[PDB]
């Protein structure tokens, strides 16, 4: 189904597989959060997370 | 109210926190008993009344 | 163990400070709870070798 659907335009479409315990996310990797501790913004903010 | 005590109009935004905003008379115009005889409040045919 | 956690938590704002700004403890009653057990655990121990 990735493949397949690897072929269409304008749209990121992608199947996965659920989780092995739903209750949680993908478990999986890392999730980092950075957040703006003197409040830069939403402008200032998107250039320190590119 | 809101010149002797200072009336909570509404929050505004600063520096991305949400803080309040407050009306309250000038300092040197609500210190002594005389100052309320220059308060003046209008009518409703537009004359103002102290 | 709640001012272990807030001595904790103070840790994760002042590299944030503005330049200047300081923290300092005018006024906290937990040293004297940790001091005086470890007072007293000195007496136990030095009980012991007496």
């Amino acid at each position: 189904a990735t493949r397949a659907f690897s072929q269409i335009k304008d749209a990121m479409v992608f199947a996965f597989n659920l989780p092995a315990i739903v209750e949680l996310g993908t478990a999986t990797g890392f999730d980092f959060e950075l957040i703006d501790q003197a409040g830069l913004g939403h402008e200032k903010l998107t250039q320190a997370r590119n | 109210g809101a010149a002797w005590g200072g009336s909570y109009v509404n929050d505004f935004i600063d520096r991305g926190r949400v803080k309040k905003v407050y009306v309250m008379s000038e300092a040197k115009y609500r210190m002594l008993p005389d100052d309320i005889g220059d308060w003046y409040v209008r009518a409703a045919d537009g004359q103002m009344v102290p | 163990d709640t001012a272990a956690a807030i001595r904790a938590e103070l840790a994760k704002m002042e590299p944030f400070f503005p330049s200047g700004l300081k923290i300092v403890y005018p006024y906290d009653t937990t040293p004297f709870v940790k001091i005086s057990i470890h007072e007293v655990v000195k007496t136990l121990v030095e009980a012991i070798i007496l």
